[PDB]
């Protein structure tokens, strides 16, 4: 407040301070904020306790796992996927950086967020769901799809002679997933639409220092060369009440956005324990269809789901009884 | 603990201040011109002007002394709608206009720009926004005369309102409309500008006072009008106390790269301060920047365990700045924490006090940029570890074998949420 | 649903399988004692995903082919219970090319 | 003809850079119509009225397009006579006068030549008859001319006149491309002084001078028929312009707030 | 009618002050009711699939 | 804004306009609000193809 608020002046501090304890509520709101946001990360994403590695030799019965998988040559240990999303959210700017609207570094950086889905990976890559729910005990890879199979209804041996078709229909639906995510111009709206809103609000908060709120000028500094302190500390008011009121509405609405994202976050981290980790029964819960198995992928502030659903195709009707 | 207003603080960071660098010097940058401002030979005359045809005399380059005022006509009201009686010889203005009329004794507040009616209307018209004071004074005797001077003459109407800062030096035949006239006859022909006139001994009411308008004007042009010049010697590399034609301001001063036209003399950005200013002499374009920013936060286990702290300069590179003290200009003060131990840079924020050991544990007190704080050995002090994501595991996997559990585990956790708080009512 | 039920959900009622929870009393709150099921001590075996008999394929009603490292056994997924493999474990389901 | 994309100019004298600020003082509107004002002037010694009155509805918009020194000057005033101060400019060939006061009528000198005098001379006495005249503008002259080569290079100059709580401003830019009727040639248009006389004015006029008359057609036709003819005078009225600066800082493009609901969104 | 411009300049700011100060009270708490309908429609919605 | 607050007087607009961009903020809420209803009931509704 005193910096904003005031452009370091000692005499609009003197006058901001004997509004009492009106701006600790503001920082203490942006703390537990910034906690939040902090918690939020670590639910969705920490949730193994070790972290697992993919063997070397990437042969899991046919299917193809490098779009997905991390590549080593790249400098940041990302899949493909992940670097593509990151190449398609964008994150003057020194005016928030000069009148005390700061940002935050988040306690996760990417490098481990990247690593944290690496983990859960090759966790559902090489054990199944049985590393969500005690140790990890390792399976094969179509063995594993055969009970995912088992899981909603067809037995394990529709997999194990078309394992070659089902294979070659992952790779294709794999493949075709990161045209479709280039291809599609909002595709990413979430993730563009929650840095855009945070934009705007830093860019509505330093604009509102231009406007006088009834004072005869909007800089703070002209104020002392004109007028005595008797009715410049009026004017001085009667600009202390406007900034406050402008940011006071700031923080009000970073609270609530803050609890939206709080709850698609909750939502997320739901997701990710239950698709990912296991398999889940809930209709249309991770994808169309009957689901099988789902992917995590990392994002700039957010998480991509990749779900592996069932579609029954080429039906044919006969004749039945009970 | 000052901050969280107790004597025991628990282990956390906090953010307690922000650290602000002070500038040394208070430059003046006052225009270069020598002459003396008119006012003598504006007040000292023996007759003014009339009320509908005042005079407009233009005040322009030349030092103002608007201390030295009430030596000339006393007993004034000054009717100050914009700069204060005392800040008048601060700032430099752009163009002065001494406007001098006289009015009996009933206007002399009613050129305020609220009032209006048969002056406002008809005679010298104060805007609605205006910037300037007024000088008004007794004139019982000596613009009196023997049956007054006879230079009262006012338009009493006319068909428009005049336009603020207007003159109109024409006689009128006003009718108000019925067989229209332009002869001299008095009925339904009725002629304007009346006067007043009389012995000093009179009706008190009519005694006139003679009111020397000011108005000036800032911004605009480059300044002409500038008061007692303080100018002082420049520097383009560090922190000032500048003032620049009126405004002040504390920032680095720094040579630009702008492409300012001549006409143009400031530069705003988005906000409404400005960043660029245009010096009065050398014609030389100056760069407006504030010194070192960030704010300040402190790293503490609790004044349980000990009272060792860290604190952390946020978002400021740590080998520029900082390190230099240059002690009697830091707000925050406590500059006792700038080589009591090791730093680091983080992208976070430089931090000081806290060892950078690389070992790898489940971390305590968050600060960012996956690195984290704990009190611990590497001999009890502060260390500035990376984060780590859990236990390194590689299970093995192959296409023929599969791991089945022999045994098991009936494990019980807990699980705690929230259902309601307290029921709160205000009256 | 932990408590008037059982969750199939995973991490719903605890980490592990969720047998029951337990509600208990807490001021402006509620607590949950989460009764889960952790397997422990694995072994690993060798495994097959279909058994040629006769010139057919079996593959197992419920549970998974096994091997002591010499023959084969089957058994459930969760805890380690061989059995001999019968006609009554597995079912047949086209040939075994 | 319709004045397309000009008018635009620095409602103040503040350096922005890549900024899309907006205003509220008064520019000309886009798209809107202006006149031609052609004068024939054949030295066959007869007469067109070709300077007409006009009512000066709140500050005029002035474009010309001559080859050197053809227009001179414009006065302005309430009644045109010595019963105001009206304010007179007069352009030399060194120097130029602005100047303000109480002038009956401005005079003209015979002039009845068109290509036997060459050289230009025996003009100017255009100024009336004396009196209480105010502080006047002897000052560099603002017209400047490029050396035309293999045609078509001729200079347009942009004047724009208004008035604000009776302080006169004055604003001009000289463009050199080409020679066409009101091109869409987006570009600023710079203040260079500000008079500070602050007297009224309702009538605007100008004293143009024809020595030189070189293919200059004429037709007393009204209608809406296009075409570079003289000279364009065009009429400020209220607007909201926004304005979108550059890196360099320079005023690139600008749109209003009140001509298409895709210039309001 | 009633007040010369440089006060009623000050009662208009007294007016609208307090007209603006209603206006976000009301858009703040439509914008808690909306934040509360949306998690009722989400769930709705999960128990539509 | 200009419409609630000042009712259709001019000046009122003006010394409204000088507290700033405290209403297009609640213009894009309130639009906001309704963009997030509409999507409420696509939501809720608009699942089968
Ligand atoms: C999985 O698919 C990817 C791409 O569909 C394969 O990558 C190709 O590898 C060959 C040789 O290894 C290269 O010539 C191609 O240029 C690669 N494709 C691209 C798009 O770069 C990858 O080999 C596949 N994995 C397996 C095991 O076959
Ligand atoms: C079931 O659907 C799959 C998917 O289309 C069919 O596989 C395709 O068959 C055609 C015809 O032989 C081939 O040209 C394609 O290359 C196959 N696709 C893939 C991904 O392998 C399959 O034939 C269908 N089953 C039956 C019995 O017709
Ligand atoms: C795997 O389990 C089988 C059955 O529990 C065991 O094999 C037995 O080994 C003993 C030792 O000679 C014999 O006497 C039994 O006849 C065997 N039983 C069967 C069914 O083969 C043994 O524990 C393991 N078999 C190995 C390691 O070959
Ligand atoms: C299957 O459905 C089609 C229409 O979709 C119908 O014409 C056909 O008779 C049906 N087949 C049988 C065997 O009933
Ligand atoms: C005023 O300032 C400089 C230095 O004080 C002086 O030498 C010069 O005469 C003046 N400069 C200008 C630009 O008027
Ligand atoms: C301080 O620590 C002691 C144990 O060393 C224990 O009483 C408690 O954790 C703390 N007590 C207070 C009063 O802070
Ligand atoms: C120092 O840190 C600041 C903070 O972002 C950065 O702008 C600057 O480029 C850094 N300088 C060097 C030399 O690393
Ligand atoms: C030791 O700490 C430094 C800190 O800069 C780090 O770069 C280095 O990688 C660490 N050593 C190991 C083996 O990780
Ligand atoms: C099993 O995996 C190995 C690689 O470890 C591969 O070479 C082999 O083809 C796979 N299939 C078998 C043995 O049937
Ligand atoms: C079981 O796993 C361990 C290591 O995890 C390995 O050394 C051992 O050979 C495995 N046993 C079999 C039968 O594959
Ligand atoms: C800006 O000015 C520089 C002068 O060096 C010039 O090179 C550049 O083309 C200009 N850019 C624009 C957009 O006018």
């Amino acid at each position: 407040c005193t910096m904003y608020i005031c452009g370091d002046s000692t005499e609009c501090s003197n006058l901001l301070l004997q509004y009492g304890s009106f701006c600790t509520q503001l920082k203490r709101a942006l703390t537990g904020i910034a906690v939040e946001q902090d918690k939020n990360t670590q639910e969705v994403f920490a949730q193994v306790k070790q972290i697992y590695k993919t063997p070397p030799i990437k042969y899991f019965g046919g299917f193809n796992f490098s779009q997905i998988l991390p590549d080593p040559s790249k400098p940041s240990k990302r899949s493909p996927i992940e670097d593509l999303l990151f190449n398609k959210v964008t994150l003057l700017i020194c005016a928030q950086k000069f009148n005390g609207l700061t940002v935050l570094p988040p306690l996760l950086t990417d490098e481990m967020i990247a690593q944290y889905t690496s983990a859960l990976l090759a966790g559902t890559i090489t054990s199944g769901w049985t590393f969500g729910a005690g140790p990890a005990l390792q399976i094969p890879f179509p063995m594993q799809m055969a009970y995912r199979f088992n899981g909603i209804g067809v037995t394990q041996n529709v997999l194990y002679e078309n394992q070659k078709l089902i294979a070659n229909q992952f790779n294709s639906a794999i493949g075709k997933i990161q045209d479709s995510l280039s291809s599609t111009p909002s595709a990413l709206g979430k993730l563009q639409d929650v840095v855009n809103h945070n934009a705007q609000a830093l860019n509505t908060l330093v604009k509102q220092l231009s406007s006088k709120f009834g004072a005869i000028s909007s800089v703070l500094n002209d104020i002392l060369s004109r007028l005595d302190p008797p009715e410049a500390e009026v004017q001085i008011d009667r600009l202390i009440t406007g900034r406050l009121q402008s940011l006071q509405t700031y923080v009000t609405q970073q609270l609530i956005r803050a609890a939206e994202i709080r709850a698609s976050a909750n939502l997320a981290a739901t997701k990710m324990s239950e698709c990912v980790l296991g398999q889940s029964k809930r209709v249309d819960f991770c994808g169309k269809g009957y689901h099988l198995m789902s992917f995590p992928q990392s994002a700039p502030h957010g998480v991509v789901f990749l779900h592996v659903t069932y579609v029954p195709a080429q039906e044919k009707n006969f004749t039945t009884a009970p | 603990k000052c901050t969280l207003k107790s004597f025991t603080v628990e282990k956390g960071i906090y953010q307690t201040s922000n650290f602000r660098v002070q500038p040394t010097e208070s430059i003046v940058r006052f225009p270069n011109i020598t002459n003396l401002c008119p006012f003598d030979e504006v007040f000292n005359a023996t007759r003014f002007a009339s009320v509908y045809a005042w005079n407009r005399k233009r005040i322009s380059n030349c030092v103002a002394d608007y201390s030295v005022l009430y030596n000339f006509a006393p007993f004034f009201t000054f009717k100050c709608y914009g700069v204060s009686p005392t800040k008048l010889n601060d700032l430099c203005f752009t163009n002065v206009y001494a406007d001098s009329f006289v009015i009996r004794g009933n206007e002399v507040r009613q050129i305020a720009p609220g009032q209006t009616g048969n002056i406002a209307d008809y005679n010298y018209k104060l805007p609605d926004d205006f910037t300037g004071c007024v000088i008004a004074w007794n004139s019982n005797k000596l613009d009196s005369k023997v049956s007054g001077n006879y230079n009262y003459l006012y338009r009493l109407f006319r068909k428009s309102n005049l336009k603020p800062f207007e003159r109109d030096i024409s006689t009128e035949i006003y009718q108000a409309g019925n067989k229209p006239c332009n002869g001299v006859a008095g009925f339904n022909c009725y002629f304007p500008l009346r006067s007043y006139g009389f012995r000093p001994t009179y009706g008190v009411g009519h005694q006139p006072y003679r009111v020397v308008v000011l108005s000036f004007e800032l911004l605009h042009a480059p300044a002409t009008v500038c008061g007692p010049k303080k100018s002082t010697n420049l520097v383009k590399n560090k922190c000032v106390n500048f003032n620049f034609n009126g405004l002040t301001g504390t920032g680095v001063l720094t040579e630009s790269n702008k492409k300012f036209l001549p006409f143009q003399q400031f530069g705003r950005d988005i906000a409404d301060t400005t960043d660029a200013v245009r010096d009065p002499q050398t014609l030389e374009i100056l760069d407006i920047t504030p010194c070192s920013f960030g704010g300040v936060s402190v790293i503490t286990p609790g004044t349980n365990t000990s009272n060792q702290v860290a604190v952390l300069y946020q978002g400021v590179n740590c080998t520029e700045v900082p390190v230099a003290i240059h002690a009697d200009q830091l707000t925050p003060t406590w500059r006792v924490y700038s080589t009591g131990s090791n730093v680091f840079q983080t992208r976070a924020g430089c931090l000081i006090g806290a060892e950078y050991v690389n070992n790898s544990y489940e971390c305590d007190i968050p600060i960012g940029a996956g690195i984290c704080a704990s009190y611990q050995t590497q001999s009890q002090s502060i260390i500035a570890y990376t984060m780590s994501l859990g236990a390194e595991n590689s299970v093995a996997y192959s296409n023929n074998s599969i791991a089945i559990p022999t045994n098991f585990t009936i494990s019980v956790t807990t699980e705690i949420l929230p259902v309601s708080m307290t029921k709160t009512s205000v009256d | 649903e932990c408590v008037l039920g059982q969750s199939k959900r995973v991490d719903f009622c605890g980490k592990g399988y969720h047998l029951m929870s337990f509600p208990q009393s807490a001021p402006h709150g509620v607590v949950f004692l989460h009764v889960t099921y952790v397997p422990a001590q694995e072994k690993n075996f060798t495994t097959a995903p279909a058994i040629c008999h006769d010139g057919k394929a079996h593959f197992p009603r419920e549970g998974v082919f096994v091997s002591n490292g010499t023959h084969w056994f089957v058994t459930q997924r969760n805890f380690y219970e061989p059995q001999i493999i019968t006609t009554d474990n597995t079912f047949v389901s086209g040939n075994c090319d | 003809t319709n004045s397309f994309t000009r008018g635009v100019y620095y409602p103040d004298k503040v350096f922005r850079s890549s900024v899309l600020h907006s205003t509220q003082d008064l520019f000309l509107p886009f798209f809107s119509n202006v006149t031609w004002f052609h004068v024939i002037s054949g030295t066959n010694g007869t007469k067109r009225f070709d300077n007409p009155v006009l009512p000066f509805n709140d500050g005029v918009y002035f474009a010309s397009i001559e080859k050197s020194n053809i227009i001179r000057g414009w006065i302005f005033g309430t009644t045109l006579d010595s019963k105001t101060q009206s304010l007179l400019i007069v352009n030399n060939a060194t120097n130029v006068v602005i100047k303000v006061c109480e002038f009956q009528f401005c005079n003209d000198p015979f002039l009845d030549h068109k290509n036997n005098k060459s050289w230009m001379e025996s003009e100017f006495r255009v100024y009336s008859s004396a009196n209480n005249c105010t502080f006047e503008y002897v000052s560099q002259p603002f017209l400047m001319d490029l050396e035309g080569k293999q045609g078509n290079f001729k200079n347009l100059r942009e004047f724009v006149f208004k008035n604000i709580d009776g302080y006169f401003k004055i604003y001009s830019k000289h463009t050199p491309i080409i020679v066409r009727d009101l091109p869409q040639g987006f570009s600023a248009l710079e203040p260079l002084v500000d008079l500070p006389i602050g007297i009224n004015i309702t009538r605007f006029q100008t004293l143009l001078a024809l020595h030189r008359s070189y293919l200059t057609p004429g037709d007393s036709s009204s209608g809406w028929t296009a075409g570079a003819a003289a000279y364009y005078v065009g009429y400020l009225q209220p607007r909201t312009f926004l304005l979108k600066y550059n890196e360099n800082g320079t005023i690139t493009d600008a749109v209003d707030c009140a001509l298409d609901p895709l210039s309001e969104t």
